């Protein structure tokens, strides 16, 4: 009769309660098993472990629960941050080694739907950054997804308000961006619907707001913390991004893109005092140094990451 | 944008899983997996407002009276193809009204799996009757498989809410 459960949330809020067969020594690829997900939808996504301001990617043979019990010495290992306000989450996420060419040709309804909560999760945050053509058709996308078929009588005018815009811009471009995007947001939303080479089946509509996200550079990055001294070497924290494309610092205020270097045009060497990494960009002779306690996981990254690269 | 929460509640083997994985994913699932306790969330429109649907999909195997205490809409859901499971809901239908302490809850009786007329053992109007004993409640028979009558399941739910 008895047994153990855990909450394995996604982006959206949502959870499925999986078996803990063997309690907090359970292993993340039997909680895998555990998922309603197929062979198919499995090889995207694993178990990631997240409180506000850290998320770390599990290894298959890590033991979630005790991560979770842990949390506060690894909290401490890794970074500087408030241990009693953190309280991790286990989330089943994008696997930060999936391939592009491998999700290019995804076809199944259920690994889109992930991947697309997961997407607009990142682009709402502010985390990709895009020119503004392109965050105007990720819009246009969102409300055809989210709203269904442009109707003018709906639609039109007195719609697309402050609070409408806050779930299909990123918190960034609120302010002082997406107001003047209205009526462009808007011709492309009504496109959309009213063109019939537009397939309006919700899995098509959310691989189209996939595929103009994959060439943002940051799509798909586990995210790491750190600092850089400004080049009177004024801290500027920042979010040390790592994905299949390469490396990526973003401003942590403002989600500003600092550099963008992608595998083969950069070489990097973890720090003798493990507090830091350097980074060389090449034609470039330009160099920069990135101070955070997880610079031995961002450089075994790199180094996987970038041999997988043909 | 107003929040709601809905309940689906029933015993094994009736589709709730597969009602709600049909109207928020879009989804027919086909593998009988027993649920745990699994949550969606899913926008949508009813009358003329934007609703955010958080519907808790519970099993029906075997936390209870806390998923009654908290939620504002129930879907009781009985396959049309198993007696058992249609006499399971008088006593869920029950339980609702003594953690609420009150009648007025919104309520829909859901007799699912209506595409296997082949297979029907609970006829239509012992459904029904059944309904009617229940202070006129709510009543429809749905398939998760052939989309029939599932998102109705959901915005009536949210129009009781609203009264
Ligand atoms: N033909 C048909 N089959 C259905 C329908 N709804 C569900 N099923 C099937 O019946 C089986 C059980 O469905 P499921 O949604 O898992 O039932 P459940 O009520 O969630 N079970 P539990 O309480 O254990 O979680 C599955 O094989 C599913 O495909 C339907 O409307 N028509
Ligand atoms: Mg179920």
């Amino acid at each position: 009769k008895p047994y153990e459960k855990v909450r394995i949330y996604r982006m959206d809020g949502s959870y499925r309660s999986v078996e803990l067969k063997h309690g907090n020594n359970t292993t993340v690829q039997q909680i895998m098993e555990g998922m309603r997900l197929s062979q198919e939808t499995q090889q995207y996504f694993t178990i990631w472990i997240c409180s506000e301001n850290l998320s770390l990617q599990l290894k298959p043979y890590h033991k979630p629960l005790q991560h979770v019990r842990d949390w506060p010495e690894i909290l401490a290992e890794l970074t500087n941050l408030d241990p009693q306000r953190e309280t991790p989450q286990l989330f089943l996420r994008r696997d930060v080694r999936l391939p592009l060419e491998v999700e290019k040709q995804i076809e199944d309804p259920l690994a889109i739907l992930i991947l697309f909560d997961e997407a607009r999760y990142n682009l709402l945050k502010g985390f990709y950054t895009a020119p503004d053509a392109k965050l105007i058709t990720l819009a246009s996308l969102l409300l055809q997804i989210v709203y269904g078929n442009y109707e003018s009588k709906k639609h039109k005018q007195g719609f697309l308000n402050e609070e409408n815009l806050k779930s299909i811009v990123p918190v960034t471009k609120l302010k002082s961006k997406a107001p003047h995007w209205t009526n462009r947001i808007l011709h492309e939303y009504k496109n959309l619907s009213t063109s019939e080479g537009v397939s309006k089946e919700m899995h098509h509509l959310q691989r189209m707001f996939l595929q103009n996200c994959w060439e943002i550079p940051t799509y798909g990055a586990a995210f790491f913390t750190g600092q850089i001294f400004t080049k009177n070497h004024k801290v500027i924290p920042v979010y040390v991004g790592v994905n299949i494309k390469g490396l990526h610092l973003l401003n942590m205020e403002t989600k500003a893109l600092l550099i963008s270097l992608k595998y083969g045009c950069f070489m990097w060497q973890l720090g003798d005092t493990d507090t830091c990494f350097q980074i060389h960009s090449m034609e470039n002779k330009m160099s920069f140094i990135v101070h955070t306690k997880q610079a031995g996981l961002v450089v075994k990254l790199l180094m996987k990451l970038n041999g997988q690269l043909m | 944008m107003r929040e709601y929460k809905l309940v689906v509640l029933g015993s094994g083997g009736v589709g709730k899983s597969a009602l709600t994985v049909q109207f928020v994913q879009g989804i027919f699932v086909e593998k009988y997996d027993p649920t745990i306790e699994d949550s969606y969330r899913k926008q949508v429109e009813v009358d003329a407002q934007q609703c955010m649907l958080e519907i808790l999909d519970t099993a029906g195997t075997e936390m209870r009276d806390l998923y009654m205490k908290n939620g504002q809409g129930f879907a009781l859901v009985y396959s049309i193809t198993a007696q058992s499971t249609f006499n399971d809901l008088q006593d869920l239908r029950e339980q609702i009204l003594r953690v609420k302490d009150t009648d007025d809850v919104p309520m829909i009786l859901v007799g699912n799996k209506c595409d296997l007329e082949d297979e029907r053992v609970v006829g239509k109007e012992q459904g029904q009757n059944l309904a009617r004993q229940w202070n006129n409640c709510a009543f429809l028979e749905s398939s998760a498989k052939s989309k029939i009558n599932v998102n109705e399941i959901f915005y009536d739910l949210v129009r009781q809410i609203n009264r």
